[PDB]
């Protein structure tokens, strides 16, 4: 069996509404074979509606289920930031399950500018001949930029970026960016900046390597 | 088993 | 009321690993207890499944004839025993128990467990280096201040970061892994606390080597 699931990503403010269509490869077992599970980043899945269009026990009146045979549809009103996850249509046909493909369902909340800050490598990193310079981006929504400094010259590689999934509260994000290179290139500077730009606006957090 | 015992039944088949 | 799997680690291509899924809260009679695996950044995979009752265990064609699954009721638990593994078994493990709750919903999955991550390849495994994460010794403080951890270069993932032994956990950042281009993962982990005379130390663990990091954060570079 095959449940193809669309949209795969879909993208609401608070307060919309989103639509998944969940087309499966041949008939269910029966309507009562047909749910609707909710996972968040490091969570396992939850179930959110059974029998196709009941209300799992527990789940607000904000999510309903609809469909029949092979074709089912899962709506979401009132999409709120704890709602901030990916669903995934399960389907019984006797013996087997089969889970669709998922659709992740960001949630536009409030915007709001970051606070950036900037950690010097430890004393006993450049020992290692390898330097890491962490920078945070702490308690933002619409998504930002980061560029690393050093100097005045803006780097171009030797940085990876991490970002947490949306609070349960307020749809905003957590993001990390760490700048790694040779401690012979660590020490052949002074100042190292981290900047993240949201939109036109952007914050600055630096340090000199003289005073950490 | 009644009825929602015997679909259980009959789909995993037992 | 609760589910723990336990038994995933790094192992070789083709060799075998038996997962357990034990109960602490109810039992595993009369009623289905299914498996479902997901691959790192994927979906949701339904695998096995075994109804504890006379027996009926069930098996999805992607571990079709390698894998078995079973039911040793001594010390209410499940147990998923694979054979011939491959880099595409690489994934989270759970087990999920039905019949919880009343009426048609108890078809599904009612209950789940945290999960247990296998990882199939021949790497070798390796511990992380922990270290420490304060803000420049000539920086601005005030009533709280935000320290960290950094865990680079460790490979099989499953690692857990903690602060102060598990008792602080307001305010606490762990920021995803990310697969560097060496293979090896690194992660970070940062708290927010209030200045005071706490000691505050993060707690990293590396299961795959069995190892148990504990680094007493200072609050600046001096």
């Amino acid at each position: 069996q095959v449940l193809t699931q669309t949209p795969s990503a879909v993208s609401a403010a608070v307060g919309g509404t989103v639509t998944i269509n969940c087309q499966a490869s041949q008939s269910v077992y029966s309507d009562n074979w047909l749910g609707w599970y909710q996972q968040k980043p490091g969570q396992p899945p939850k179930l959110l509606i059974y029998a196709a269009s009941n209300l799992a026990s527990g789940v607000p009146s904000r999510f309903q289920g609809s469909g029949s045979g092979t074709q089912f549809t899962l709506t979401i009103s009132d999409l709120q930031c704890d709602d901030a996850a990916t669903y995934y249509c399960a389907g019984g046909f006797s013996p087997n399950w089969a889970f669709g493909g998922g659709t992740g369902v960001v949630v536009d909340g409030d915007p709001v500018a970051p606070t950036v800050l900037i950690f010097p490598p430890a004393a006993d990193q450049v020992a290692t001949g390898t330097v890491t310079i962490v920078c945070v981006a702490n308690k933002y929504f619409p998504d930002v930029t980061v560029t690393w400094e050093v100097d005045g010259t803006t780097q171009t590689t030797g940085i990876e970026n991490s970002k947490t999934p949306q609070n349960s509260a307020d749809c905003t994000y957590n993001l990390s960016s760490t700048l790694t290179l040779t401690s012979t290139q660590y020490n052949s500077h002074k100042e190292y900046t981290c900047k993240v730009t949201q939109g036109t606006t952007s914050v600055v957090q630096s340090f000199n390597r003289g005073d950490c | 088993r009644d009825k929602v015992q015997k679909e259980y039944a009959l789909f995993y088949k037992l | 009321q609760e589910l723990v799997e336990s038994g995933g680690g790094l192992v070789q291509p083709g060799g075998s690993l038996k997962l357990s899924c034990k109960a602490s809260g109810i039992d595993f009679n009369n009623c289905g207890v299914t498996w479902v695996r997901q691959a790192p950044g994927q979906g949701l995979e339904w695998i096995a499944y075994i109804y504890t009752g006379l027996g009926v265990g069930h098996y999805a064609s992607s571990v079709e004839g390698r894998f078995t699954v079973s039911s040793d009721n001594a010390q209410n638990a499940v147990f998923l025993q694979m054979t011939s593994l491959t880099a595409s078994d690489t994934a989270t493990y759970f087990c999920a128990r039905d019949g919880v709750m009343s009426g048609v919903e108890g078809y599904y999955f009612n209950l789940w467990g945290p999960g247990t991550l296998v990882t199939v390849s021949s790497g070798q495994p390796k511990a992380p280096s922990v270290f420490p994460l304060a803000p420049c010794c000539g920086d601005t403080p005030s009533s709280t201040v935000t320290l960290g951890c950094l865990v680079k270069g460790y490979l099989p993932e499953p690692v857990t970061v903690t602060w102060n032994s598990g008792t602080l956990t307001n305010g606490v950042r762990t920021f995803p892994s990310v697969r560097q281009s060496s293979g090896l993962y690194s992660l970070s982990s940062v708290v927010s606390v209030t200045s005071s005379s706490q000691p505050v130390t993060c707690n990293v663990a590396h299961p795959a080597t069995n190892t148990k990091v504990d680094k007493t954060v200072a609050p600046s570079t001096c």
